[PDB]
RNA sequence: GGAAGGGCACCACCAGGAGUGGAGCCUGCGGCUUAAUUUGACCAACACGGGGAAACUUACCAGGUCCAGACAUAGUAGACUGAGAGCUCUUUCUAUGGGUGGUGGUGCAUGGCCGUUCUUAGUUGGUGGAGCGAUUUGUCUGGUUAAUUCCGUUAACGAACGAGACCUCAGCCUGCUAACUAGCUAUGCGGAGGUUCCCUUCGCGGCCAGCUUCUUAGAGGGACUACGGCCUUUUAGGCCGCGGAAGUUUGAGGCAAUAACAGGUCUGUGAUGCCCUUAGAUGUUCUGGGCCGCACGCGCGCUACACUGAUGUAUUCAACGAGCUUAUAGCCUUGGCCGACAGGCCCGGGUAAUCUUUGAAAUUUCAUCGUGAUGGGGAUAGAUCAUUGCAAUUGUUGGUCUUCAACGAGGAAUUCCUAGUAAGCGCGAGUCAUCAGCUCGCGUUGACUACGUCCCUGCCCUUUGUACACACCG
RNA sequence: AGGCUGAUAACCUA
């Protein structure tokens, strides 16, 4: 009746993928749903770096870019419906929300 | 006509959006030479922090 | 560019059914992705009518963007000899 | 299915260059921006534009005509993205749309020094904590130079210049050559966070009055 | 060096105009009544403006000092 | 300015360390040679154009194709060959104007971007004062600061940029939030050892053992020179010291003013003016060669000249990061098997804190070698095997045996660097089918010397001289 | 021939 639901999170700003967290996690305590989490993953930090002057003259100059990913994880006991009106409130822009059930 | 393989080498690669074939930055997907990357660095998302 | 007879029917169908088209600018594509005519026969057709002003073109990122304009539309219906009330998917 | 990472890396490119060929399609249109939208079943592309009546066209004709290209360039599935058009809130506060406001003035054969003032006083009258715009090029002789036309407040270092300056570059492809159109404007403190950034200045402090009480 | 800017020197002042009576001489208490009185957008600053503070506090017990002016 | 006074910088010196310059080799540049050896660039060019070119790249050279010349007007099986590519056979367009393409020229026509002046602290309105005026004062005698940083003086008063603040990473939290993609402790069971209990050690299990110290990452706290002594003018501030994770703006970065350079880039761009060419093409593609060619000069480097070592054992500790279309399978690869190695075959895992990752070297340890160019050094060269690829010859690279050059610490000269730094040691990433002596990051081992000065090379500010202003390269 | 100098002379080294 009850099985294991794994909600994972990924998003580029730190602000709204924590926001969207609270929101499912405060979401899930109104019904009393037992909840792990949320995890956060290790950032994920994409590096880019490359020469700044568009040709080869002059000193050496490099730019570090970087583009940071964090991931979140939260796994809610209740059966998929339950779990699906709570996923199904509007989430804040650039956050990702994949909603699986956990193989165990 | 276009006979030679293209199936791998700087030939075959070409930046995404001005398709030029040197520098390209292959990384993650990226497909854009080193020029138009820093350009457009902002936009994809990209930042400098140090 | 001598288009066969049976490859310009299908650009010009494709262009009247649906108002728009894109190609990228590689011609040693075979096939084009929507079309099964070359691709470099899908950019040089739109060539000629971007010439006679009955597509508008755009050029992004190594792509072409056509637009069908009320003269292409004309034109279109009489080559393909199609009733007049019926119009491209985007005027409706 | 592909790794978080270049997920996110093609999201971006997508961004990037469905900006571009906005920037193109709609350059007369008065662009200033486009925000993606990604939802589940549908994704919304808003288009963010000073004159929405040309983007949308005759009876929204336009409108959807850049919905059925921008479907099939990128490989959307048919109705499951849609396309708004929008209008800027405040037009004198948005670099991108005076530097195309520039643009055509200067293409028009309005005089430079005119053109820039009428930018830079707008601006200022819309609320601008400042302004700067600077025209680089063959203006009149052969040698190229450049004219500055500041006004107001201004930043250039830290980390404030990201939140408070709004800047646009754009080109100006006249009979002579190509000139350099920079728009640089200094936005205010908003506490609302609607005209401008609502985090403070670093170095601005301020001292609540004492009460009598 | 640690010499203080204009910055944390002018918000000191204007501190101590209005509330010498709230300051202390305890460089602990007077950073809390800054984030009550004030709004200093980094803590890095609010530490200097209450140390500075409470070294004005210092010198204002021994005697007048030049830029505060308490009626 | 080979004038004076003050201040400052390891792209300056001092005290030192490692060196470079000498040798071999790698790579870049010049020259020579060449059908071509494409070309830009000469502190601020020369492992730079992310330029590690077998084809492509490719711009060069020797040849063959193709039109991928819109739009508008007027007119009417054989021979050869590198290859039947094209041209015949067989089977079933041409002018004119106007375009297009061009890594063609011009960076001294331009945009944008980047470098540099310039890492220093500098720059500029308003009103008022002074001067016929250029211009000046404000922007300063003095003290102080990394700082035009501040305290003060005061014909100036009040502001705008830069500096600082700020943002990112690192250093403290036994406190908060909480984790079966991270662990610990305890417990249960099992294996082994020692004396059935017990002790030591290892394995496995428990979403109802418990917990968050270790790991991860959100929110906050923490340093302010706070406190003590002394020196400074009542100042600003400085020196030393307790405590403290931290007392150099705590460390390292990012961002970064005014005004400039005929600095670089037209070979990043469907950025671009004009010029040139456009079908016996400077367009495009195909084949082959070249970009690497070697009497010589130069720059960045790699490996060395050994015993503080090489070799053979035993032993053992990181961090940053990266990874697939699943087609039998294209990415990172565990495990099993075959092989001396290289490599091959099979069953699989991982779109990832889940799998690779149970994840390095220097070093540590024992033995051998024994001052001999020696078991130092590994250039040059022969034979042969395998791998990547459509293709390996002018050796792509990787193995096996053999061959075993200079080099014994380097002339004049010259570079970098003040602490987890120098140096040594390896690893990941970029390029990438294959190829790293390069670049960008990462950790591991871990110092000497200084805590100054303006002598050299430069920079900032005042006074002063000037016949300079293209500004003493006058 | 190399070094020194932005470059030449002068100077230094081989
Ligand atoms: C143009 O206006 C938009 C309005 O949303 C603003 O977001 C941009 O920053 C500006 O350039
Ligand atoms: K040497
Ligand atoms: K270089
Ligand atoms: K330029
Ligand atoms: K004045
Ligand atoms: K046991
Ligand atoms: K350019
Ligand atoms: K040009
Ligand atoms: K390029
Ligand atoms: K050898
Ligand atoms: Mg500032
Ligand atoms: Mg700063
Ligand atoms: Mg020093
Ligand atoms: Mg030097
Ligand atoms: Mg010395
Ligand atoms: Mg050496
Ligand atoms: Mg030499
Ligand atoms: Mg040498
Ligand atoms: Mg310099
Ligand atoms: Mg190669
Ligand atoms: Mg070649
Ligand atoms: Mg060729
Ligand atoms: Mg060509
Ligand atoms: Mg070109
Ligand atoms: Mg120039
Ligand atoms: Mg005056
Ligand atoms: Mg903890
Ligand atoms: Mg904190
Ligand atoms: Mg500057
Ligand atoms: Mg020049
Ligand atoms: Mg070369
Ligand atoms: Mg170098
Ligand atoms: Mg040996
Ligand atoms: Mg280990
Ligand atoms: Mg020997
Ligand atoms: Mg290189
Ligand atoms: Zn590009």
């Amino acid at each position: 009746m009850i099985h294991k639901i794994r909600i994972t999170l990924s998003s580029k700003n730190v602000k709204n993928l924590e926001k969207v967290c609270a929101d499912l996690v405060r979401g899930a305590k109104d019904k009393r749903l037992r909840v792990k989490g949320p995890v956060r993953m290790p950032t994920k930090v994409l590096n880019i770096t490359t020469r700044k002057s568009p040709c080869g003259e002059g000193t050496n100059t490099w730019d570090r870019f970087e583009l940071r990913v964090h991931k979140r994880v939260i796994d809610l006991f209740s059966s998929p419906d339950v779990v699906k009106q709570i996923t199904s409130i509007t989430i804040e822009p650039g956050v990702e929300v994949e909603v699986t059930i956990a193989e165990s | 006509w276009n006979a030679h393989p293209k199936n791998y080498g700087p030939g075959s690669r070409t930046c995404r959006v001005c398709g030029n074939p040197h520098a390209i930055i292959r990384k993650y997907g990226l497909m854009c030479c080193r020029q138009c990357f820093r350009s457009n660095a902002k936009e994809i998302g990209f930042i400098k922090y140090r | 560019m001598i288009i066969p007879e049976k490859n310009r029917r299908e650009i010009s169908k494709y262009l009247f059914q649906e108002g728009v088209c894109f190609a990228k600018k590689d011609y040693n594509l075979a096939k084009h992705p929507n079309i099964d005519v070359p691709n470099l026969q899908v950019i040089k057709l739109m060539q000629s009518f971007k010439s006679k002003e009955y597509v508008r073109e755009t050029f992004a990122w190594m792509h072409y963007y056509w637009y069908l304009t009320n003269d292409g539309i004309e034109f279109l219906r009489t080559y393909l000899n199609l009733p007049s009330e019926i119009v491209p998917a985007t005027l409706k | 299915q592909m790794s978080k990472k270049r997920k996110f890396v093609a999201d971006g490119v997508f961004f990037a260059e469905l900006n571009e060929v906005l920037t193109r399609e709609l350059a007369e249109d008065g662009y200033s921006g486009v925000e993606v939208r990604v939802t589940p079943m549908r994704t919304e592309i808003i288009i963010r534009a000073t004159r929405t009546q040309n983007v949308l066209g005759d009876k929204g004709r336009r409108i959807r005509e850049l919905t059925s290209v921008v479907q099939k360039r990128f490989n959307f599935d048919e109705n499951t993205v849609e396309l708004y058009a929008e209008k800027v809130n405040n037009r004198g506060l948005c670099a991108i749309a005076q530097a195309e406001s520039l643009r055509y003035k200067l293409l028009g054969g309005l005089a430079v020094r005119r053109a820039c003032y009428g930018v830079l006083r707008f601006i200022m009258e819309s609320g601008a904590k400042g302004c700067e715009v600077i025209v680089s090029g063959k203006l009149r002789a052969q040698r190229a130079k450049s004219m500055k036309f500041k006004d107001g407040y201004m930043i250039s270092s830290g980390q404030p210049v990201k939140e408070y300056i709004d800047s646009a570059v754009r080109h100006v492809l006249l009979r002579q050559g190509v000139l350099g159109i920079k728009v640089k404007i200094m936005l205010d403190w908003d506490p609302k966070g609607k005209q401008g950034p609502t985090t403070p200045l670093p170095d601005l402090v301020t001292i609540h009055p004492p009460k009598e009480e | 060096g640690r010499v203080r800017t204009k910055t944390v020197k002018k918000s000191s002042r204007q501190v101590i105009e209005r509330y010498y009576s709230k300051m202390t001489l305890d460089f602990h208490t007077n950073k809390k009544i800054l984030e009550e009185v004030a709004i200093i957008p980094s803590k890095r600053l609010r530490n200097k403006i209450a140390g500075f503070s409470t070294h004005l506090m210092k010198r204002i017990q021994k005697g007048p000092v030049r830029g505060i002016s308490l009626k």
